[PDB]
RNA sequence: AAUUGAAGAGUUUGAUCAUGGCUCAGAUUGAACGCUGGCGGCAGGCCUAACACAUGCAAGUCGAACGGUAACAGGAAGAAGCUUGCUUCUUUGCUGACGAGUGGCGGACGGGUGAGUAAUGUCUGGGAAACUGCCUGAUGGAGGGGGAUAACUACUGGAAACGGUAGCUAAUACCGCAUAACGUCGCAAGACCAAAGAGGGGGACCUUCGGGCCUCUUGCCAUCGGAUGUGCCCAGAUGGGAUUAGCUAGUAGGUGGGGUAACGGCUCACCUAGGCGACGAUCCCUAGCUGGUCUGAGAGGAUGACCAGCCACACUGGAACUGAGACACGGUCCAGACUCCUACGGGAGGCAGCAGUGGGGAAUAUUGCACAAUGGGCGCAAGCCUGAUGCAGCCAUGCCGCGUGUAUGAAGAAGGCCUUCGGGUUGUAAAGUACUUUCAGCGGGGAGGAAGGGAGUAAAGUUAAUACCUUUGCUCAUUGACGUUACCCGCAGAAGAAGCACCGGCUAACUCCGUGCCAGCAGCCGCGGUAAUACGGAGGGUGCAAGCGUUAAUCGGAAUUACUGGGCGUAAAGCGCACGCAGGCGGUUUGUUAAGUCAGAUGUGAAAUCCCCGGGCUCAACCUGGGAACUGCAUCUGAUACUGGCAAG
């Protein structure tokens, strides 16, 4: 059951950088978008404590598109492994394979590349897959399937990707769409945009 | 009497077979004496799926293990010794 | 339940509802005898004649069971007056009758018992005479039906001349009903009239199939009193003999699976799912007279609480009326909205019968639903 | 009904009274050997333990009590009558 | 790389501290209920009445045991209405087969339920005093007989169940004889005690011209062992109660007999008068136990859902027989209740098996398909059947995954609501433009579960033998309920698919209208007496999402039974005081014992499950390989510091 509704609201709840969406129609702060000023406005309570770390789980939810379930069973899972729980847990919802599309840059928004997953327009070491939550090993190649290639879809996507910079683990190539994922990301390059042991926190609660 | 036999444990539409020395007295699933191995009938075959142990084997049937019907065809499908 | 029955010689329904201890339990018991002699409460017995293969109903003749009665003459195709030629037409009678004309039973045939109690050849026929001038004057036919004399109870006693006569009664009966019109284009309904509980069987709901067939397997839906609800049918039966499918039109016996003796009650109707939704509240024309149409006399007004009688059972309803009509006067030929506690299922063009005190006051027909 | 257990019963009941006689017979044997030990004789004890050994023996082998049963037995009568005699 | 490990908050009071209980924030279940609800995979589905049951089925097989033929495919012994080729009658009991019947085997296994049972149960570790069909290896034998008896006949008691009469009556049924070792008794000597021979090829040796005989498949009588399923005994552990302190005399033991497949008061006769018990005897209540499961960092607490091992049970109770293996789950006898049938002479029954019905309950399933695969039992074998099992149906009962769409669009329209009357707001939300068509749905193609086995044959052993049989391969057909297979490819359109709870602090979420301690919410604090962010409604936000809330039970927070890890002057708590037994502990030094303790090694801790490293189902759920762990238990050898046994001070 992905989550679908009103995106704008959604993203000023919080306030922050989460992402937007694909197409651009006057992003700005024209008048009243996360911060609205005139006559109102109030943003944040500033609640003591949980609460910001309730936002931070519901942001990272609502970017990476999984429900709190699946998102338990990652952290349980991160707290599992070894390392620490925080990047174990990013590493996962990276791996999930929607995400990687978005990077990749088939994707236009995180939606898009859901929707691309379910509709089988990715395919994954030759073999097509429609489920969003497959998590990638490294060394490997995702391909796009011949029938994906003719899709407005598609073309405005990868139009889209080189306008931003491009990920330290991904390679790929649009005269093929295919892409090398080689390695797994870190907290570094990842955006320094939240807290994840606040997180960890909280579910250890 | 003592046989040696195969018992299902897989999920169901995805059936799993173990051979195995067991008196005749119990079930399938009943209890056994000593596990020999493995035979996956869909097998995935890239990979394994086929492992058992002749040596085990051969030396119940010296005290008297009667060898079934499967554990017969999955010897000749694999080799007589091999 | 160990029977395979033959769907041949269509099934017609033919119920006595005569005179009260004027021998209408021995009258259909002699013509059952001599029919499986001659071919090898509501009391519901067969028999297969040459011609058509029938379903006899003998219905209590008491006023006080008249309820169960509407259910019984609407689930009868062809009426038999069963009366005694000694006393001629009775009250009781009368009144069965006027429930017949009232629930709409075309055909009736008239039986005359005591025939040999009278040794003389004027009275029995000044009896006939007095009964056929009754039909023709209560709105029944006349001239062009089988009227039958003799003696129900000798029918069984050892004789010839008297079975011969209950053939021949048997035989017109079977000409004068011809092969009745049934209903099996829409889907499948059944209105409940009796629920039974077989130990190791489960519960059987009992009632004329109104239209649609019934497979053995299908799903239906039970649509009714504060309650619809789904279940499966498994065994469909008719008179304890093994079926394949249910035609509309007889009284079958339909085997539910998942059945509450107690939360299944009389009035509701076994659907197909997702055709009719019950409903508390619906508009209907009423056809009332003046005075001479079972309506009363005296202008009565609104609040009027009557029993609005349907296929199997009846309710307390309310009237209103729209604005136009200050009084309710009989003589509404007029549209209103009633409003019944029980939610029944319905469609429009239903046809209802509005009763009080005993006597019908008027008819009406469904003409859309407000739920 | 018609199962096997009918037949079974009719079975169990004639060999029922095929083991009752032999066991009778055999325990007689045995009640004729204890009256001769225990009423004093030496020669007449150790001819009945010679009759009656090979008919409990031969009840033995086809096999109706015990050969195991048998032997005990044996072993006590000669022990009785090996102490006088 | 195989336990790296822990949250608090509110509430006594005008405020503080402490004690102390109450409540809440988390998991989790065989869950129930209310609302809602699209699909698929996996698992689960009478916890209560071991309450009572209609109906159908679950254990038959073997003609290669036998006398037989009721069948009837009937070629065929014979005849023909003689459809111009094969059709019909007693069918010769005659083949293949088969009704019953005798006979061998499993019906003591498969399956289900925790009523009973506090040790006779179960787990762990030990033993001897014993058995064992089917599976085996070795040693040896299979000779000649006799008499039973079923079917069947007819008489005929009965509605049936079942019967008496005479044999026909055969064997691998039964019973003597030839015998007696490796077997049993006995110190030997001696005695005892055994079988069954069936099927096939037919060379030919003779030839009852089938047969013995060359013979293969076997099966059978005995012994010695293995394996196996057991029976028996001991030690430790395994619930509550002392408002349960004595119990027991077949009870404790011995002497002999009998009995048990074996030990033993198991039993008998006698003698001895003990035995058990404060470490809880006896008695009462409750209870299936274990591997495990849940909750926990841990020690701990609860429990025995699914599955596996064991025990006990089959309307209640008692008893025995057959059988190696039962006091017998679809064998037998009898007492009692209930139900049913009867011709009123008399008979049948026990769903805690699969389903299914009545009753109970907060509450839980279809009277399906199949031996297709495995397994089970029978048989040369093909082959029989299996409600075991596998698949199918319903239920969101639990876990997992996917889908309801993606950018647009400022017009910050419509309409709802609020406003310091500017505007904001649901709100980019919708329409649109481009689409993708996942998964529903329609139509096609379509893997695999299938390994076997059977028909021919090539080669090898067996024997004049290529007869006959068996074994190593090659050609021939088959062998799926699941299953409109999984899946894939095409098809029009987002077109066919979102709800629940909460919004005063605990805890994530604010405004209006109306009622006015009223109606009403709630787990607590606590609200609600005209202005309720708390009540009812509306608007709008938050938390989860085909699932959300209430309730039911366990633990945690509760350090609130605390051994790790509490306290007793004033909160609950030092007996009114003293003596003293059993009991607990014990000053200093030496030697000696190895008991407690420590070390090393062995076996074992069933499998399953947790965990770690990997693999396959589109990843997952799920399944599976290996490893560790299961901290336990017993045994062999050392250590002598400490506690302790013994000897000295
Ligand atoms: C009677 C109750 C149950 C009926 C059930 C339902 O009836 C019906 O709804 C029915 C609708 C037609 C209904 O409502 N009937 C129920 C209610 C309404 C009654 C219907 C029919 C009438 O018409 C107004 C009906 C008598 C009508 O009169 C005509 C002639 C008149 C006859 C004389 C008798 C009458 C009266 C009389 O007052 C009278 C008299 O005048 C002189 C002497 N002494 C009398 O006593 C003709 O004969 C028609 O038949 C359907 O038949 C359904 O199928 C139904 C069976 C479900
Ligand atoms: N004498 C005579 N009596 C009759 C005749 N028909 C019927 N009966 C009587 O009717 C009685 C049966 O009445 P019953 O049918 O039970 O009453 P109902 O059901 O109310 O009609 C019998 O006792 C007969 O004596 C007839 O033709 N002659
Ligand atoms: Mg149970
Ligand atoms: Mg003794
Ligand atoms: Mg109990
Ligand atoms: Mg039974
Ligand atoms: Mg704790
Ligand atoms: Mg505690
Ligand atoms: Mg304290
Ligand atoms: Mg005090
Ligand atoms: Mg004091
Ligand atoms: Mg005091």
């Amino acid at each position: 059951a992905r989550y679908l509704g009103p995106k704008l609201k959604l993203s000023r709840r919080e306030g922050t950088d989460l992402f937007l969406k694909s197409g651009v129609r006057a992003i700005d702060t024209k008048c009243k978008i996360e911060q609205a000023p005139g006559q109102h406005g109030a943003r944040k309570p500033r609640l003591s404590d949980y609460g910001v770390q309730l936002r931070e789980k519901q942001k990272v939810r609502r970017i990476y598109g999984v429900l709190e379930r699946q998102f338990r069973n990652y952290y349980k899972e991160a707290a599992r492994l070894k390392g620490n729980t925080g990047e174990n847990l990013l590493a996962l919802l990276e791996g999930r394979l929607d995400n990687v599309v978005y990077r990749m840059g088939f994707g236009a928004t995180r939606a898009e590349a859901r929707q691309l997953v379910s509709h089988k327009a990715i395919m994954v070491n030759g073999r097509v897959v429609n489920i969003a939550s497959y998590q990638v090993s490294p060394n490997d190649v995702v391909s796009i399937r011949e029938k994906a290639k003719k899709q407005s879809r598609v073309k405005a996507a990868l139009e889209l990707a080189e306008q931003r910079e491009k990920p330290t683990w991904l390679e790929v190539d649009a005269g093929k769409m295919e892409g090398t994922f080689k390695r797994k990301p870190e907290r570094s390059d990842l955006s320094a945009d939240i807290n994840e042991h606040l997180i960890v926190e909280l579910y250890s609660k | 009497m003592v046989t040696i036999r195969l018992a299902r444990h897989g999920a169901k539409k995805r059936p799993f077979y173990q051979v195995v020395v067991a008196d005749s007295r119990n079930a399938r699933n009943g209890r056994f004496i000593e596990r020999v191995g493995f035979f996956n009938p869909i097998a995935s075959e890239k990979e394994e799926g086929t492992r058992l142990d002749l040596d085990r084997i051969a030396h119940w049937v010296g005290q008297g293990a009667t060898i079934s019907d499967r554990v017969a065809a999955l010897i000749k499908e694999v080799n007589k010794a091999a | 339940s160990k029977e395979k029955f033959e769907r041949t010689k269509p099934h017609v329904n033919v119920g006595t509802i005569g005179h009260v201890d004027h021998g209408k339990t021995t009258l259909t018991a002699a013509i059952t005898t001599v029919l499986a002699k001659t071919y090898g409460n509501t009391s519901h017995v067969e028999y297969d004649t040459p011609t058509r293969h029938y379903a006899h109903v003998d219905c209590p003749g008491h006023a006080d069971y008249v309820k169960n009665m509407i259910t019984g003459a609407a689930q009868m195709d062809g009426a038999i007056l069963v009366v005694a030629a000694t006393d001629g037409p009775m009250p009781q009678t009368r009144e069965h009758i006027l429930l017949g004309r009232q629930v709409g039973v075309p055909y009736i045939i008239v039986f005359l018992n005591k025939c040999d109690m009278v040794d003389d050849e004027e009275l029995l026929e000044l009896v006939e005479m007095e009964v056929r001038e009754l039909l023709s004057q209560y709105d029944f036919p006349g001239d062009d039906t089988p009227i039958v004399r003799g003696s129900a109870l000798k029918a069984l006693e050892g004789d010839a001349e008297w079975e011969a006569k209950i053939l021949e009664l048997a035989g017109f009966l079977d000409s004068y009903i011809p092969e009745p019109e049934r209903a099996i284009d829409k889907p499948f309904l059944l209105p409940i009239e009796d629920v039974f509980s077989i130990s190791g069987r489960g519960t059987v709901v009992t009632g004329r199939v109104e239209r649609g067939i019934i497979k053995v397997g299908e799903e239906v839906e039970i649509v009714g009193i504060k309650e619809t609800q789904k279940s499966t049918c498994t065994g469909v039966e008719m008179f304890r003999k093994l079926l394949d499918e249910g035609r509309a039109g007889e009284n079958v016996g339909v085997l539910l699976r998942g059945i509450k003796r107690e939360e299944i009650e009389r009035g509701q109707v076994l659907a197909k799912p997702g055709t009719i939704k019950p409903h508390t509240k619906f508009e209907s024309e009423v056809y009332i007279l003046s005075k001479d149409e079972g309506g009363r006399h005296t202008p009565f007004f609104k609040g009027y609480r009557p029993q609005f009688y349907f296929r199997t059972t009846d309710v307390t309803g309310t009237i209103e009326l729209p604005e136009g009509v200050e009084m309710v006067m009989p003589g509404d030929n007029i549209k209103m909205v009633v409003t019944l506690i029980h939610p029944i299922a319905m469609d429009d063009g239903l046809r209802f019968a509005i009763r009080e005190g005993g006597r019908t006051v008027g008819a009406g027909v469904v003409a859309k639903v407000l739920s | 009904n018609i199962k096997s257990a009918k037949k079974r019963a009719i079975q169990s009941e004639k060999a029922r009274k095929h083991n009752a006689s032999r066991r009778s017979m055999m325990r007689t044997f045995i009640k004729k050997v204890y009256a001769a030990i225990e009423a004093g004789d030496k020669a007449a004890a150790q001819k009945a333990f010679n009759e009656m050994q090979p008919i409990v023996d031969r009840q033995a082998a086809k096999g109706l009590i015990h050969k195991n049963k048998a032997a005990r037995h044996k072993a006590n009568l000669t022990a009785q009558i090996n102490k006088l005699a």
